């Protein structure tokens, strides 16, 4: 069923699975026009299916173009979704399709799974947890290629660079996920942490610095600190 | 006008008949329902003084043959039967009427009511449903499950509804996947009406049937049906204009006859206010809708 802290090492057993976070798919700026009334204008968006075992990211871009001339964008940003990661199963070998697709948003439950019919034994499936993949846009690299393309394209990605060669899958989504929970509550502090130290650069295939292990858990550290911070500063407390 | 004799009445039970009922007392000398309107489908139903539980009952109609009841102690309930003699049919039941065992079919001639719960229903469709072909007349109780129930265990005993379902390929064209997935015109009118319907009084029979069904039974896969088919319609933005008009009296029946108790189990809060305040069809149910309003405005 829903995926939440009981069911959580699933990730990362031997079942092929990914997620698929919406959020980023439909983005637009408010402002102001000429008559004073209010108008959106969008920018390029993007779908981020992430396979938590791996570091596989299929990063589906999408060009302001696709909204030309449509209604209901924020409806329809959701079933372009399904019908992109759908068009994503299709497109690979069997062997290496996923058994399960799990949505950050429950509101692509219905439109995934209407577009997957093709595939019942593939199940859909919703989560209890608060994912920070929206924050995926704060990753320098991510947001350069989306804001970059001309035109709708497909560009992979590793999310952990090299890190599976020394810790394991639940390690690294851990780590991907403090720094993004990072990243969404204070990017500017956030982005300060990674890359202070000139001395410590991104490799040009990377989208992280290469720290060494004792420099993660110092960086781990601070993104803790930092996290902490903020929610006193939310609540108060 | 017709009959239906009863052999005897051995065992405490209340008898329905269409929207009426009456209590009969363990070998109380009961020997029948007479003046029964010849023209409409009718369902004769049970339940027994000591077992609440199974409501049971028999769909029929009377130019299709002379039936009877005749409780059966093996089995312990009411069974109809067909009596292929007409004289000797004819010899019962006149000596019934002259001894006056019978209760009368309390019409009044006002009331349209089981016209207007009945008006689609056909007995050839019935026993499509409910297949038993060695007999004229339909056995239906509580307990029967329905053939999608049976997908998701005897087919024998099963209520082989027409099965709607809005995520499968057969309501979904691909590449329109939003699009009938949002407005279901396609699966309503060429899926079901044109393709398995035929026509719209062949769905609306099976709609109403669903709805006495779970009505007089407590029949849940029945309940499931009704709504399913009264959804179906309710988000097309595009139906037939008499569709919608013909709809809109046939829940109003519906809504009007159903007992003011059971309206927690029998009426599915989130279908009713798609169909009334969010579907395409909001606008167009209008005595439904103040039906709804003014006798169940809690559901609302």
């Amino acid at each position: 069923g829903a995926m939440n802290s009981s069911n959580y090492a699933e990730l990362f057993n031997n079942d092929i699975k990914l997620f698929v976070d919406d959020t980023n798919v439909y983005r637009v700026t408010v402002h102001k026009t000429f008559e004073g009334n209010v108008a959106t204008k969008a920018i390029n968006g993007c779908i981020f299916t992430l396979n938590p075992k791996t570091g596989h990211l299929f990063l589906k871009i999408i060009h302001t173009s696709v909204w030309a001339g449509q209604k209901r964008l924020s409806q329809l940003a959701k079933w372009k979704t399904a019908e992109e990661v759908s068009a994503l199963v299709r497109s690979l070998p069997k062997e290496e399709q996923p058994k399960q697709i799990i949505v950050t948003r429950k509101a692509m439950l219905d439109p995934l799974e209407v577009h997957m019919l093709d595939f019942p034994n593939i199940a859909i499936r919703p989560t209890e947890l608060r994912l920070p993949f929206s924050a995926a846009m704060s990753i320098d690299k991510l947001s350069d290629v989306v804001m970059k393309a001309t035109e709708p394209q497909m560009v992979l990605f590793n999310i952990y660079d090299d890190w599976l060669d020394r810790i394991s899958s639940y390690t690294a989504f851990s780590r991907l996920t403090l720094l993004l929970r990072a990243l969404k509550t204070n990017e500017e502090s956030a982005k300060m942490i990674l890359l202070s130290d000139p001395t410590i650069t991104i490799k040009s295939y990377h989208l992280w610095p290469s720290f060494t292990d004792e420099q993660w858990i110092t960086i781990e550290s601070q993104m803790r600190d930092l996290i902490l911070t903020e929610y006193g500063r939310k609540y108060n407390v | 006008m017709n009959t239906v004799p009863f052999t005897s009445a051995p065992i405490e039970v209340t008898i329905g008949i269409d929207q009426y009922s009456f209590n009969v007392k363990e070998n109380q000398p009961f020997h029948g329902i007479k003046d029964i309107p010849i023209g409409h489908v009718h369902v004769i139903h049970f339940q027994h003084a000591d077992n609440s539980s199974m409501r049971y009952g028999y769909w029929f109609d009377c130019r299709m043959g002379n039936f009877y009841i005749q409780y059966d102690p093996k089995d312990g309930l009411y069974k109809m039967m067909e009596e292929r003699d007409g004289a000797k049919f004819e010899n019962i039941v006149h000596n019934f009427k002259e001894r006056q065992m019978m209760v009368s079919y309390p019409k009044i001639d006002e009331d349209d009511t089981w016209y207007n719960l009945t008006e689609f229903v056909q007995m050839d469709k019935i026993r499509k449903i409910v297949r038993k072909d060695e007999n004229q007349f339909s056995y239906v109780d509580s307990s029967m499950t329905t053939v999608q129930e049976n997908e998701l265990s005897d087919p024998a005993h099963s209520l082989n509804y027409t099965v709607i379902n809005f995520k499968s390929r057969e309501a979904i064209r691909p590449g329109h996947e939003m699009e009938d997935f949002l407005d279901k015109s396609y699966y309503l009118n060429t899926v079901m009406l044109q393709g398995i319907f035929k026509n719209s009084s062949n769905y609306f029979g099976e709609l109403q049937f669903a709805f006495l069904n779970a009505m007089f039974f407590g029949n849940y896969g029945s309940s499931l049906q009704w709504h399913a088919m009264i959804e179906l319609i309710c988000s097309s933005a595009t139906v037939p204009k008499h569709m919608l008009d013909k709809l809109d009296e046939i829940l109003y029946y519906q809504i009007k006859t159903l007992p003011e108790q059971y309206s927690d189990i029998l009426l599915n809060e989130r279908v009713w206010n798609i169909c009334l305040y969010s579907s395409f069809q909001k606008n167009s149910l209008h005595n439904t809708e103040k039906i709804m309003e003014n006798k169940y405005p809690e559901l609302l």
